[PDB]
């Protein structure tokens, strides 16, 4: 009963000690027992309730309305869902990516910073990013 | 019973709605983009407005107390 | 038997439809390039173009939410 | 019954440590144990599934027509199918291929920048790799 309901008794295996990895590896197991249910409710419960809230915060005013396409008359900007090890993981996207960067400036040294992946010249933008507004320190164009 | 249920409860509910990380991603259709031969350039503009529209969105969630509803 | 096919079934869609990395890899046609003399300056501009196609097909099957249908 | 339904608890080994190396091969016997299964579903789900999606999105006009071979007529690009350890080890590829740049940069030097492998230029087209554009830092030709 305690394997189903995905306590934390059932993994501590008394006799020896066990490595970090093996505990990784049945972290993985335990998370991965449920995922029917995370999906379910993935689909079920996150998607209305933003766009509920979406429409609700439109029309009380508070943000103009969003554009709709040309051609189909969608909306130009839709909604996700994040569950599980992707909520976990984003992080490890953006380590992805920056290490990705990294290794190639590794690869190629000072003089990569020409012609292929961007040195992203971090002051003004990804201030913005995360909300913050620009400038400040900017010595603006 | 009353520990699978009280445990599952909380991992359920923490794991479902992330305190840290968004747990929803208002994204531009970059389909759309092509569609209407957008310029590449508004594109910096348009995820600066989402991400300001995504933050104001969650407040709002979290000024209602969603999370005591939700667990 | 319950837990074998929730684990399965878990793992089995995880790996199919990895949440980072494209599962699919649209592949210019290199002999198609050969065949009619392509100059290869321009597969610069070809590599763009597929990938912005790659992204695009891949944010229009997550807007219908292909993952909860495909578990 | 465990063993044949592929989960992590008859792995473990009760009475002494296992390697990392050890648990590795035990996962490379796990991944290889539903190869039949991941190559089945490969070919049946992945590939039509992104045809007709494809198919849908040029008939919305979303996005213009592919090219046509003039020889054949067959269209100039194809697809892949990925699963399993060449998901997994897209990033071993990428990193077999910046480790072999950079022990030819360890072999040649400073020397090397000059007439067999390219040092790849890192500041403009891998920013429009993986979408993005170029420019911004970018001071343009």
């Amino acid at each position: 009963l305690a394997f189903a309901f995905m306590l934390n008794t059932a993994i501590q295996r008394p006799g020896e000690r066990v490595t970090a990895e093996e505990i990784r590896y049945m972290a993985q197991e335990l998370d991965a027992g449920i995922s029917g249910l995370y999906s379910i409710l993935s689909r079920e419960l996150q998607l209305p309730l933003v766009r509920r809230l979406i429409h609700i915060l439109r029309r009380k005013r508070k943000l103009p309305d969003f554009p709709r396409s040309e051609v189909t008359g969608e909306p130009l900007i839709k909604e996700k869902a994040v569950t599980g090890i992707e909520a976990i993981g984003r992080g490890d996207d953006r380590n992805k990516l920056i290490d990705f960067i990294t290794t190639a400036n590794q690869a190629l040294g000072p003089q990569a910073m020409t012609q292929f992946l961007n040195v992203e010249e971090a002051l003004r933008r990804l201030a913005a990013s995360g909300s913050i507004d620009t400038t400040n320190l900017v010595k603006t164009k | 019973g009353a520990r699978g249920v009280g445990h599952m409860t909380s991992k359920l509910a923490v794991t479902l709605f992330p305190t840290n990380e968004h747990f929803f991603k208002l994204e531009i259709d970059s389909l759309a983009i092509l569609a209407s031969d957008q310029n590449p350039e508004m594109i910096t503009e348009f995820d600066s407005a989402l991400v300001k529209v995504e933050q104001a969105v969650m407040r709002m969630f979290e000024t209602i107390g969603g999370r005591a509803a939700m667990h």
